[PDB]
């Protein structure tokens, strides 16, 4: 029945990524003083029914001017990479047992930005053309802010894999010992995924909308489907990968709800972030990585090497 | 032999998604006019897209100092060892080089 | 012209990873590893233009280890002595 | 055995006018850049299939110029054609 | 899912190129490659060798590619057509394949022809793995990491590299 | 080539699952030590695992009454103790360490 | 301000299925024991031989000791 | 020119941090004795087989029976 | 202890691999009963073709990728 | 930049050392993989529309270059499965090796390249440096070699000595004049080579002077035959005699060392009994010499000095060390027959 198992994920999922679409402007409503969706509910947790199927009933238009098969496989992506990106991910018992999977990330977190450099292009000219080319220019420039600081701590821990990561972090929530870098795993995973400080990506205010311009109200379910498929994931992540939990061979079930009760409370971040701070226009915006983000983050990994090697620390792994 | 059981399930929820939606209403019988009215609020736009430089270099600029972040990577492996000075004298090398590599492109990055 | 310092003085450049048999750090062998220490033992104080017509025979298997060229035809030949006669009796095996 | 054969085909993949020829340059440009893969991978059973555990590093050392080096030859044309804007193999100015 | 799943990858992979091997109007050059670049990954990450395929997708396919997608907006080819566009691609396509395919017709379509393409037997991969063994982070490819005895080959990579940006900070 | 016969072969092979084979499996070696150290240098020394068999059958000997041992005189917490680490992922040996005196209670002590 | 409270029950449980359902997935194909892991080519070659070993096929089943006397 | 070194501190606080914890992870390997404890650990983690040499005279030490006086002393760790 | 089984495994494997081949045919212009495709004498560990012949069904394919591709 | 300039100018010579100190075949791969990385900017540095159309088509001409030499590593890394260096244990790795290099050194196919690259390089500083690249590769040759099908090299060599001797004749550009002939000097060092290897190395150097020294006298100003007739009676006349000093010693005649490498080849080539190579190619060099005679036919027949043309002044380049060359170009017939045992 394992294809059972695998569908029973996929299925549940499409609701958070779906309901938080409510709580997005109930906690972002409280902030400005107001209520949330409220007359549709009663309490408005019926809102999101009503939202799927008004886009899809709603016709899909195409430019005339636009390249139809390159304007399919680029979207028949933003639902791939986004739900395939889960499947080794220990909560506590992962669906795939990956080696050295913790890597495999980074494979999915790489292949990603090679569909937005699709779409953009293969619409037309200038708001979704040079517009969804210089959202490529800061997606690849907040990996090596990444690689790195992912690759610092897996000297504090050990190896690739994550079951090993669970071990570690017993007594020790991980986050004390690093907390300068835990800070920068931070502000990437919202400068890359396109969120609110660095927000430049989708337009607002740079520009009208970016690289969402030309899709419908067919596809571009799919793409706000997608671009929140990835949020709920990385937090959903560095809660692996920081504030661990406590393994339990026993309850397991314990286990996930204290998760959840953490990696959600988390999230909650990037809500309560977008009600706050402005833009950085586009100089600012990786002009302040190379000089002020990268140094340290070398810096650091000149110092995880030797602290183990300067205590006879070095961690129980190949 | 369940991974690609794992994959072309994902896929193929996905590569359905598209046509029940761009396609499904796409042969609806509405109106759907051919006028060129279509490519928004920047009407015409005839032109190449021009040769600019900062937009490139800042792809260069990345391509190298990625490289030896493939050379840097095993490092956690190669903690376990027999004699570990050949490791923190060359292990620390690297680094330099990377670090150094900024320093002098540093003078001229221009607007990134 | 080939100066050979590395002999001269003292650092190893390569000279490590060149053969199939030197370390392999936690000492853990290759498949044919065995036939090599075999294979150099014979030609060294040669000059190697009479080993080619000398030695040639711990060469030849040691070939013959690597590629498995011969014993994979030898054995694509069993095929024809069972598998044209599947109809013709001796089903060969009895399961198990 | 029968991958051996693919890939080497494969690396044909030289062919030589669609390795300088004809125009788009980064047509031809690109075969090369993927003319690796085929000497990676090739090198990388021989190298595994066979315990080496040595030169098992080579692989990585393949690609770590393929790409830096490559990447150079690149630059250039942006030099061709940003005093162009086509890049078109067919300008031939310097004769002989 | 039967023992053929790896020579059934590397003749897509080999059809993976031809693709871009002819003249593909070089915004498709890519989708002949990340195809060609993912299978060959794949092929790569059975036979035991795990890191060392699970690279390329960091390092070249996912990393390098993007460069040489994030140009050919700088050297932006004219919207003429493209790809279907002129009619001289298709002629030179087929011969390339059907040239595998009828050699892979009868390469071994019967007991053996003949000599040359006969002494590669097929179907369990004979060769493909041998008896059993121990474990170090695998075996193979698991200890791919000596800052041990590899040095000079490092330093001259490491020192090789550093020149890199100073040609390229020039001619730029 | 010379292989021997059908014989010297259907012998009796330990039959254990995984689990309960590294239940013990500590006290077992370090105190036999008899053939087996002894068996490594009839292969080590001299390869070709075909030449030596004998001990082949002295080693797997000296396991058979050792579980054949352990039967007799207590398997009641041994039993038990097994069961933990066979509870399962890994089979750590830090999650059995409350039970491993009960299992080593009177071994160590009684035979 | 209690509003909020409900949106958040719909995300939250919405999370709490994927962890119940391969955790007892595992544990009940198996018949109560975790999923064995196989990292290291060692680790693995105890199962395929305790499969030959167990009842018919499978890696689940563990004889025992009074298996053989 | 400590009045410089605090005059970038008021300008560029930043790379200063990564100098500062640049050097200070080169210099202290060579400084607490802590280390070199770290290679004994690491060199005697049994990940080969241990293989019985032949026993003809000497024999310097290391009888049969394991537990017997043998060989050093590696139980320094476990106390510790 | 854990060896001592295999190599017993495996020479048991050949025989039946062998015994089972000689009883085929034995063909005039066939092969001599067990032959060696080298000149050279010792043990060398057998290819995996040599322990399971053309037999290629099921718990070959869990032999050689057994490992790869899952616990 | 005047630092860097020494770096990159460095860092060739040490790509050349790692080729010719090596045991490995990865390093000789790694080796000359940095010069066609760190030769490239030296060819620019005025940033013109030939140079940038020039090494562009140098670079994929090396690019391939090497990277079929890494097709031809890795074969017998199958076979025998030994690296280091020595014979190719396997035909289809030499005739990859051999045939796929002679792309570096162009031979007589594969160069469409050396007048492409030499001609309209904007700088002639040097220019110079296009001597190391045939000192690389060579150094992988006297290796080898005891591995040939040597009924290639060979006819690569006499396709070439005939190839690049025609290809001047028709030729003006004296950078041109010079990248012919250049061609030919590498067809008598490598139809030696299976014979005795050294007595080559003998014309490698000799070949290493002579070509040096003409360069460093091209520079003053000299760029076309026919400002080289505005040069004896503008710059000084005894340059003049310099430049008929060696010119005519280059294709050689006995009295000067140009005869010196002829001279000792056919030692060796006959005592081998092949007599019937070495006249035809002992007769081509001969039309190789109708060049420089018709060179030579400019500079000392004072033809129509420039126009009104007054350089009252002095000079102030570097001459370095041609004021030693031709004595050691010319002179050195009268002392040695040390070549043979001296470098061996
Ligand atoms: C070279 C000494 C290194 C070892 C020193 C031992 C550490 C002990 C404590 C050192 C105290 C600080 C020493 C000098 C600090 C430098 C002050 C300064 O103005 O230089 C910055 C100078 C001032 O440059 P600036 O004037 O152009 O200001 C720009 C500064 N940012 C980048 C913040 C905008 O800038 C540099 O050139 C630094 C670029 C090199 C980046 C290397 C990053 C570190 C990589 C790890 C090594
Ligand atoms: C010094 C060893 C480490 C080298 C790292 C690379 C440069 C690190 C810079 C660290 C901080 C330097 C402070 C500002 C730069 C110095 C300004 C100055 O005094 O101008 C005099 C100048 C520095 O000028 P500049 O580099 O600041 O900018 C001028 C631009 N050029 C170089 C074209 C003139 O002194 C030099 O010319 C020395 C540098 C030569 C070329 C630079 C690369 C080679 C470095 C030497 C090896
Ligand atoms: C021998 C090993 C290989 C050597 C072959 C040639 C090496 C030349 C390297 C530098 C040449 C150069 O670029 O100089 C141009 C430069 C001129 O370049 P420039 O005029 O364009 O601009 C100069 C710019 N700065 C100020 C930065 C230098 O110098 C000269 O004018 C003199 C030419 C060099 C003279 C040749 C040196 C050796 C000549 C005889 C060789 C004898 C070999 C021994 C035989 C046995
Ligand atoms: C648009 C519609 C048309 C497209 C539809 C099809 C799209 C397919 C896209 C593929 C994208 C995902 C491919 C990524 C491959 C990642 C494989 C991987 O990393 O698996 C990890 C694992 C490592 O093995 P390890 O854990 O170390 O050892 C276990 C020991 N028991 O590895 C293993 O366990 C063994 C590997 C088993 C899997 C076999 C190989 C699978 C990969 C083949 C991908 C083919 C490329 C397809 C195109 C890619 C384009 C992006
Ligand atoms: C007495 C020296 C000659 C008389 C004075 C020299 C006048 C002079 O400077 O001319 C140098 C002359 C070059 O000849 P040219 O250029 O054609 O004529 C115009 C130059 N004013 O001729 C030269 O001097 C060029 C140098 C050529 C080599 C030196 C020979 C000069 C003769 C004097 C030294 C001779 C030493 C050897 C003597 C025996 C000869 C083997
Ligand atoms: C024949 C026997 C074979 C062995 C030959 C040995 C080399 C002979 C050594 C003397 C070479 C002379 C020389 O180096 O160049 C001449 C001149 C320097 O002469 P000098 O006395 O220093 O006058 C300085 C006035 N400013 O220099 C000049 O003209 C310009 C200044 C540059 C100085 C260069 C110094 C180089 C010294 C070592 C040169 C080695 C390379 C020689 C090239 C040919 C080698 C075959």
């Amino acid at each position: 029945m394992f294809m059972i198992n695998i569908l029973m994920l996929i299925i549940p999922i499409l609701l958070a990524v779906a309901f938080l679409t409510l709580v997005e402007r109930k906690v972002l409503g409280y902030m400005q003083l107001r209520k949330g969706p409220n007359v549709v509910g009663p309490y408005g947790l019926l809102q999101p029914i009503a939202d799927a199927i008004k886009l899809f009933i709603k016709e899909p238009l195409r430019p005339a001017t636009s390249s139809a098969s390159m304007f399919i496989l680029a979207p028949i992506m933003a639902l791939g990479l986004a739900l395939t990106m889960w499947i080794p991910l220990p909560m506590p018992y992962p669906l795939i047992n990956m080696n050295l999977g913790v890597l495999f990330m980074l494979a999915m977190s790489s292949l990603a930005v090679y569909s937005i450099l699709w779409s953009g292009w293969a619409s037309n000219s200038k708001y979704a053309l040079i517009g969804a080319l210089r959202a490529v220019a800061q997606t690849i420039s907040y990996e090596v802010t990444l690689a790195i600081i992912l690759l610092s701590v897996l000297l504090m821990s050990g190896s690739f894999t994550l079951s090993t990561l669970i071990t570690t972090q017993e007594q020790m929530w991980l986050i004390l010992p690093a907390w300068p870098l835990a800070m920068m795993w931070f502000i990437s995973t919202l400068a890359e995924t396109n969120r609110a400080p660095f927000d430049l990506t989708e337009g607002e205010s740079e520009l009208v909308s970016g690289f969402n311009v030309e899709y419908a109200a067919g596809p571009f379910a799919l793409f706000f489907m997608a671009e929140y498929a990835n949020i709920i994931m990385m937090n959903i992540f560095t809660a692996i990968l920081f504030l661990g939990t406590s393994h339990n061979p026993h309850m397991p079930e314990l286990y996930t709800i204290n998760f959840t009760i953490k990696s959600l409370l988390l999230t909650m971040s990037f809500l309560w972030i977008r009600a706050s701070y402005p833009r950085f226009r586009y100089d600012q915006l990786m002009h302040l990585l190379w000089k002020n983000f990268l140094p340290l983050t070398l810096a650091l990994c000149m110092w995880h090497v030797s602290l183990p090697i300067l205590t006879s620390g070095i961690p129980p792994q190949t | 032999m369940n991974l690609m059981l794992a994959l072309l399930t994902n896929f193929t929820l996905a590569t359905l998604l598209v046509i029940i939606a761009f396609w499904l209403p796409q042969l609806n019988v509405y109106s759907e006019k051919t006028s060129p009215y279509e490519c928004g609020f920047d009407p015409m736009g005839s032109a190449r897209l021009p040769f600019s430089m900062k937009f490139f270099l800042v792809a260069i600029t990345f391509l190298l100092f990625d490289l030896e972040i493939a050379l840097l990577l095993p490092l956690p492996w190669a903690s376990q060892t027999a004699n570990l000075n050949t490791m923190l004298t060359m292990a620390l090398f690297l680094i330099i080089l990377l670090a150094v590599s900024l320093a002098y492109e540093w003078t001229q990055k221009g607007l990134e | 012209p080939f100066f050979d310092v590395q002999k001269r003085l003292g650092v190893d450049l390569d000279r490590w990873m060149t053969i199939q048999s030197a370390e392999q750090p936690h000492k853990i062998p290759s498949r044919c590893h065995a036939f090599e220490k075999e294979w150099i033992e014979c030609a060294h104080g040669i000059g190697s233009i009479r080993a080619e017509k000398e030695c040639k025979i711990e060469f030849e298997d040691f070939r013959e280890c690597l590629l498995r060229q011969k014993t994979m035809k030898r054995l694509h030949a069993i095929r024809r002595q069972r598998e044209k006669l599947i109809k013709e009796g001796k089903y060969t095996p009895p399961p198990h | 055995s029968m991958v051996y054969m693919n890939i080497m085909m494969a690396f044909t993949v030289s062919l030589v006018g669609l390795l300088m020829y004809r125009s788009h340059l980064m047509s031809s440009l690109l075969c090369l850049e993927g003319m690796m893969l085929s000497l990676f991978v090739m090198a990388a059973l021989t190298i595994l299939n066979s315990h080496f555990t040595l030169a098992s590093m080579m692989p990585i050392i393949l690609l770590v110029f393929a790409a830096c080096e490559a990447a150079l030859g690149l630059s250039l044309l942006v030099m061709v054609s940003n005093t162009y804007g086509t890049d078109y193999v067919q300008n031939l100015n310097l004769l002989q | 899912m039967m023992l053929y799943i790896v020579f059934i990858l590397s003749v897509i992979f080999v059809m993976g190129f031809v693709g871009f091997s002819s003249k593909p109007s070089p915004i498709y050059g890519g989708l002949g490659l990340i195809v060609s670049g993912g299978v060959g990954c794949g092929i790569v990450l059975n036979f035991g060798g795990s890191f060392l395929g699970l690279m390329v997708f960091l390092i070249y396919l996912g990393g390098m590619m993007v460069v040489f997608g994030y140009t050919t907006a700088m050297a932006t080819e004219q919207y003429p057509e493209i790809w279907l566009s002129n009619k001289a691609v298709l002629g030179a396509f087929v011969t390339g394949l059907l040239m595998e395919f009828f050699m892979v017709y009868y390469v071994l379509k019967d007991k053996e022809v003949e000599v040359v393409f006969e002494f590669n037997g097929l179907g369990d991969w004979v060769i493909y793995d041998t008896g059993d063994s121990g474990f170090f982070s695998e075996e193979a490819m698991g200890i791919a990491a000596l800052y041990s005895y590899g040095t000079w080959l490092v330093i001259v990579t490491g020192w090789s590299l550093l020149i890199g940006v100073v040609v390229i900070m020039e001619i730029t | 080539v010379e292989l021997p016969s059908l014989e010297d072969l259907k012998v009796q092979e330990v039959k254990v699952s995984s689990s309960v084979l590294k239940a013990a499996a500590h006290h077992y070696g370090a105190q036999c030590d008899k053939p087996n150290k002894e068996f490594m240098l009839c292969r080590w020394e001299e390869k070709d695992p075909r030449r030596c068999l004998e001990e082949g059958k002295l080693v797997n000997q000296c396991a058979l009454e050792f579980f054949r041992q352990i039967k007799r005189h207590c398997a009641e917490p041994f039993t038990e103790y097994w069961t933990c680490i066979d509870y399962s992922g890994l089979q750590l040996f830090r999650r059995c360490r409350k039970q491993q005196a009960q299992f080593d209670e009177c071994v160590l002590d009684k035979l | 301000w209690f509003e909020v409270l409900p949106g958040i029950a719909v995300m939250g449980v919405c999370l709490f299925i994927p962890g119940m359902a391969t955790a007892r997935i595992h544990r009940f194909s198996n018949g109560g024991k975790e999923k064995r892991v196989a990292h290291y080519p060692y680790q693995w070659y105890l199962m395929e031989r305790d499969r030959r070993v167990s009842g018919v096929n499978r890696s689940y089943v563990s004889k025992g000791l009074e298996n053989i006397d | 020119v400590a009045a410089f070194l605090k005059n970038v501190w008021a300008k560029e606080p930043v790379l200063v941090a990564s100098f500062a914890i640049a050097g200070l992870a080169v210099i202290l390997p060579t400084l607490s004795p802590y280390t070199k404890y770290s290679l004994m650990i690491n060199r005697a983690t049994p990940y080969n087989y241990p293989v019985p040499l032949r026993d003809d005279g000497n024999m310097p030490d290391v009888p049969s029976h394991p537990q017997d006086p043998q060989g050093p002393s590696l139980e320094w760790l476990k106390r510790l | 202890l854990l060896q001592a089984e295999k190599d017993r495994r495996v020479l048991q494997m050949l025989r039946e691999n062998l015994e089972e081949e000689a009883t085929v045919m034995k063909d005039v212009p066939g092969w001599k009963v067990g032959e060696s495709v080298f000149h050279t004498t010792r043990w060398v560990t057998p290819m995996m073709g040599e322990l399971y012949g053309l037999r290629a069904s099921e718990e070959v394919l869990s032999a050689t990728y057994g490992f790869i591709w899952y616990t | 930049n005047p630092i860097i300039f020494i770096i990159i100018l460095l860092t060739i010579m040490l790509g050349t050392i790692i080729v010719m100190i090596s045991s490995h075949w990865l390093l000789v791969w790694i080796g000359f993989e940095m010069n066609m990385l760190a030769i490239i900017p030296i060819m620019m540095k005025n940033h013109n529309p030939r140079a940038t159309e020039a090494s562009t088509k140098y670079f994929l001409t090396q690019s391939t270059a090497s990277m079929l030499l890494m097709m031809a590593v890795i074969i017998n890394l199958m076979f025998s499965g030994q690296w280091t260096v020595m014979k190719l244990f396997n035909p289809m790795a030499s005739m990859l090796m051999t045939m796929a290099l002679a792309m570096k050194l162009g031979m007589a196919p594969f160069h469409f390249w050396v007048p492409e690259v030499t001609q309209g390089i904007p700088l002639s500083s040097g220019l110079i440096l296009l001597t190391w690249q045939k000192l690389a590769p060579m150094s992988v040759l006297y290796q080898i070699f005891p591995s040939i099908n040597l009924n290639l090299i060979l006819t690569l060599s006499v396709l070439s000595i005939l190839i690049g001797g025609w290809g001047g004749l028709n030729q003006t550009q004296l950078r041109k004049i010079m990248a012919y002939s250049s061609i030919a000097h590498m067809g008598w060092m490598t139809a030696v080579l299976p014979y005795n290897p050294t007595m080559t190395l003998l014309n490698l150097i000799i070949y290493i002077i002579m070509t040096s020294t003409m360069f460093t006298m091209f520079m003053a100003n000299s760029t076309t035959t026919t400002l080289s007739l505005s040069h004896t009676w503008n710059k000084t006349p005894i340059m003049t005699v310099l430049i008929l000093a060696t010119l005519l010693s280059m294709g050689g005649l006995p009295p000067l060392s140009g005869f010196m490498p002829k001279w000792m080849i056919i030692q060796e080539m006959t005592k081998n009994n092949s007599i019937i190579l070495p006249t035809f190619m002992a007769i081509t060099a001969l039309l190789n010499l109708y060049f420089y005679m018709r060179l030579t036919y400019s500079t000392t027949l004072t033809m129509f000095p420039s126009t009104n043309n007054m350089k009252m002044k002095w000079q102030f380049p570097l001459m370095k060390k041609m004021t030693f060359l031709p004595t050691m170009v010319v002179l050195s017939t009268m002392m040695l027959p040390l070549t043979p045992m001296l470098s061996v």
